């Protein structure tokens, strides 16, 4: 599985190494002009995803709750090559999507839609405060203190339910120092 | 040497108790 | 070469052996025929049945007119209470005279002292007058003495154990080491009173009594008098006995020259009797007449190992042992004095001062030893462990360290320590169980760095009297 | 000065005297010795143990067991050597390598490990293992 | 990296911090006094220091730095030592507080 990943990671890298329109290397100039200002996200058109190689729009609009977090590890991948001295921290880059697809209505989108990249529009009505959501969890078997991490992606999470090698019926704490956090918020769009 | 593992002790009526006084 | 195939037997154990006699009709007779490849029994537990047939194989091979063969050890265990008697029946009434057992480990806990006497008595296949060492997993009974006769039954006996799992209602040169373990709980007396305040044991090496309540109605006992009765006695343990006290037994220390020799002493009491300190008071009948000698020098001069678990002994009467050389430093080796609440080490504020155990004049005095224990030491906080690293130069011959079970000692203390150790090679042992203050990632650290050959940090160990290795207490 | 040796087939060998004398009949059975009762092959074995093991000290081992995983019949070859004429050592690395060899092996593992029948009665075989099984673990 | 191993040397720079900045030593024994006073006349002053932060980084901005980025590593070691001064003081944990100069924080 994780070898099908790492293919899928290289062809992302391919992607924003290579893309190019009219002589400029629209996503390396977009990563580090983002990287300057300290904004640790890349925002993509998927025009030019499809242009580049429709394989991998392919693969990204089957399932992207799983291709999603796989182009974003590409992208932490370029934005090190690229802003970073390979041997003389950033964090996992945000993917943004620009597209011109065409839109459902929000009263339009069922069953079939589940999972799909979907285009839609609409008024924004509430805001919710800023909720704290891991993006990685240190954690400790409260017993034999084993310790370990988990990476999370936020696209559907858990603590394991036994000690990774008796530690009792539900062994994990997360320890809040090691673990990094993430903003999240809550639209309701009308 | 071993440290105690446990056993279920049991009581009945018996002779000798029946022919205690 | 039928003459050294006992020589390649006797490589492999007794019941392996046995199953290899199946293997042809001709080493099954190689093997059978060398009565001598037996050596060791393990009958651990067994049911009433294959016993019979233990008994019968006796009887049909080990049967001889030659007097011979003899066997170093026989474990027995009934696997069913009510077949431990028929097993012990079995055994003292069919086993062949001519075999004599050497070391008879009659693990029976249901049986009493009073039937296992009958047993030997009426039973009359009388190697048990002629083996050498004995164990007796045994049901105690208050009411009557037999297990004294036990020893008088037994006269070539050199080791005697008794552990006394449960309660039911003259010289003795011979002797060499005497352990007697009691269920505390169960045993609410002491078995060998009698015979130990009124015999003499005098060639007694090792004593080791645990479990057992002292009467309140002796002060002889309490006074560990009949304790003067064991000259020779090269190391006495005595742990969990709970009407005793380290006070009577440093007043027995302070007024007789008991013993020419101590390579070892473990005292541990129970619960929390009041302070001792070490009575250095020196009386005179008159100026006129002389100060009475104390003998706490020429008593400890000796030591090797010097054991206080929870012994209630305050810090400046160690030091005072130390500063007087009544301890000797030059031989003293292993130093445990764990779960003694009344230690407090010189960096900390609050104390009475003879409490203080100076740390400094104890190392400088002794400090060729290998050994600390301070496990259960609650009072060695982070702060107090400052002076043990100042005064590492003192230690440079201490390889194990046991502070487990310490619920205030951080990773900080335990590195920095570590750290100016390795200024001296690493530690070679340390035992931090039960720890809850040592991150684990300074534990890994040290692993990772090699500031210790071995480290133990089982955090959901609860307890640290393993039995046998560390204690004496039973169960 | 080094003792020269004359094996069981005949032929001579050369060998430090502390060397020879791990055969401890050597210092009585008689700088030249007979040694009758050694094959060539074996003695050469012995020799060739003895000069690694010239400095061991005697009053499991990791050498002998791979030095020793050879041919079991040569093998048990060497076992009935250095006894006739004594070798200990030998002895206990035989015994070592024996042991470690028989330690898991039921009656037809050691049947066709050591290569015999079943000379028992089958019958009288079920019967004394019916008579045994305190044996049984 | 592990805490613990730095937190001996981060104890000492944060004596000789308020061995340095000695109003901090003066405050320290002005409230012991103080209570010792008003223990014995028969309210009570708290075992709580205010530093400024700005004193803190003109001794060492690398401790400084820590404070604020990371204080579940040096605010314990910075209590620690604080105590420990109170202790060398003439005859309980005492706790940190902090004014000045936050900046993005
Ligand atoms: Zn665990």
């Amino acid at each position: 599985n994780d070898d099908d990943n790492t293919e899928i990671i290289k062809s992302f890298k391919n992607f924003i190494l290579e893309f190019r329109l009219d002589s400029q290397f629209i996503y390396r100039d977009q990563l580090r002009n983002n990287i300057l200002v300290k904004n640790y996200s890349l925002t993509v058109n998927m025009e030019h995803l499809i242009g580049y190689n429709e394989d991998i729009y392919k693969k990204l609009s089957d399932e992207p709750s799983d291709i999603i977090p796989l182009f974003e590890t590409a992208i932490t991948q370029v934005a090190k090559r690229i802003s970073i001295l390979s041997r003389a921290s950033l964090p996992t880059f945000q993917l943004i999507l620009n597209s011109n697809a065409n839109q459902i209505p929000l009263r339009d989108l069922d069953s079939e839609h589940v999972s799909k990249i979907v285009r839609l529009s609409g008024i924004i009505i509430s805001t919710s405060v800023l909720s704290s959501r891991a993006t990685y969890l240190s954690i400790m078997c409260r017993n034999c203190r084993h310790t370990t991490s988990i990476t999370i992606n936020n696209f559907n999470v858990s603590l394991p339910r036994s000690c990774l090698s008796n530690c009792g019926p539900d062994p994990y704490i997360i320890i809040h120092e090691s673990s990094k956090f993430i903003d999240q918020q809550f639209l309701k769009l009308q | 040497a071993i440290t105690a593992r446990k056993r279920r002790p049991q009581v009945k009526l018996t002779a000798e108790k029946l022919l205690s006084d | 070469p039928i003459e050294i195939l006992p020589i390649i037997f006797q490589r492999f154990t007794t019941k392996e052996l046995v199953t290899l006699s199946l293997v042809c009709n001709k080493w099954r007779d190689k093997i059978l025929y060398h009565l001598d490849c037996f050596q060791e029994f393990n009958l651990a537990p067994i049911n009433f049945k294959n016993f019979v047939k233990f008994m019968d194989f006796l009887q049909q091979n080990f049967t001889r007119t030659y007097r011979k063969y003899i066997l170093s050890q026989v474990k027995v265990s009934s696997r069913i209470t009510s077949e431990e008697l028929r097993i012990t029946q079995l055994l003292f009434s069919k086993m062949p005279k001519c075999i004599n057992i050497e070391r008879l480990i009659l693990s029976m806990p249901t049986l009493t002292t009073t039937q296992i006497f009958k047993l030997m008595v009426r039973g009359g296949t009388d190697f048990f007058t002629r083996l050498l060492e004995l164990s007796l997993m045994i049901t105690y009974r208050p009411d009557k003495q037999h297990e004294l006769e036990i020893l008088q039954t037994c006269p070539l006996l050199k080791k005697i154990e008794l552990i006394f799992v449960n309660s039911l209602v003259v010289i003795y040169s011979e002797l060499e080491k005497i352990t007697l373990i009691c269920d505390k709980k169960k045993i609410k007396n002491f078995p060998l009173c009698r015979a130990l305040l009124r015999g003499q044991f005098p060639l007694l090496q090792k004593l080791t009594i645990t479990g057992v309540t002292f009467p309140m109605n002796n002060q002889d006992i309490m006074n560990f008098q009949w304790l003067l009765n064991f000259p020779d006695l090269k190391e006495l343990w005595i742990e969990d006995n709970d009407n005793c006290e380290l006070s009577k037994f440093l007043q027995l220390l302070k007024f007789s020259n008991v013993w020419k020799n101590l390579e070892k002493l473990t005292f541990r009491e129970n619960k929390l009797y009041p302070i001792v300190n070490l009575d250095e008071d020196q009386p005179v009948t008159n100026d006129d007449e002389v100060p009475s000698m104390l003998f706490y020098k020429e008593n400890l001069q000796n030591l090797e190992k010097l054991d206080l678990m929870g012994t209630s002994i305050s810090g400046s009467a160690l030091t005072r042992l130390c500063e007087q050389e009544y301890l000797d430093g030059r031989k003293l080796r292993s130093l445990n004095i764990g779960n003694c609440p009344n230690i407090q080490f010189p960096n900390n504020h609050a104390h009475t001062a003879r409490m203080i155990l100076d740390v400094n004049a104890v190392l400088k005095r002794l400090s060729k030893l290998e050994e600390i224990n301070l496990s259960h030491l609650s009072s060695l906080n982070d702060s107090t462990m400052k002076s043990f690293i100042i005064n590492v130069p003192f230690l440079e011959n201490l390889k194990r360290l046991d502070i487990s079970h310490n619920f205030e000692i951080t990773g900080i203390s335990i590195y920095e320590f570590l750290k100016k150790f390795q200024m001296d090679q690493p530690l070679a042992y340390l035992n931090i169980d039960g720890c809850s203050q040592v991150s684990h990632i300074t534990v890994n650290m040290i692993r990772a760095q090699n500031l210790v050959t071995q480290v133990d940090c089982v955090y959901e160990r609860d307890v640290w009297r393993k039995f046998g290795i560390n204690s004496y207490s039973y169960s | 000065s080094n003792v020269v040796l004359v094996s069981g087939e005949g032929e001579r060998f050369t060998v430090d005297k502390k060397i020879a004398e791990r055969s401890l009949l050597l210092k009585n059975y008689l700088i030249v010795m007979p040694v009758p009762n050694v094959r060539s092959s074996v003695l050469q074995k012995v020799i060739e143990w003895a000069e690694h093991h010239r400095d061991s000290n005697f009053p499991v081992d990791s050498w002998d067991r791979e030095f020793l995983k050879v041919d079991q019949e040569m093998l048990y070859e060497i076992i009935l050597a250095a006894n006739y004429l004594n070798i200990k050592p030998l002895l206990d690395a035989g015994c070592k390598v024996v042991a470690e060899m028989i330690r898991g092996r039921s009656p037809e593992e050691i049947r066709r490990t050591f290569n015999i029948v079943n000379d028992f009665t089958p019958e009288e075989e079920a019967a004394i293992r019916r008579e045994n099984e305190w044996a049984e673990d | 990296f592990a805490p613990d191993a730095v937190f001996g040397d981060r104890v000492r720079r944060f004596q000789e911090f308020l061995d340095t900045f000695t109003s901090y030593r003066d405050s320290v024994r002005s409230i012991q006094v103080y209570n010792s006073n008003n223990a014995a006349n028969y309210n009570i002053l708290p075992h709580r220091i205010i530093i400024s932060l700005d004193d803190l980084r003109e001794f060492d901005r690398s401790f400084w730095s820590g404070i604020l980025v990371e204080p579940a590593y040096f605010i314990p070691p910075a209590e620690k030592a604080l105590t420990d001064l109170a202790d060398s003081m003439d005859d309980h944990p005492w706790k940190l507080s902090f004014k000045g100069s936050f900046g993005a924080h």
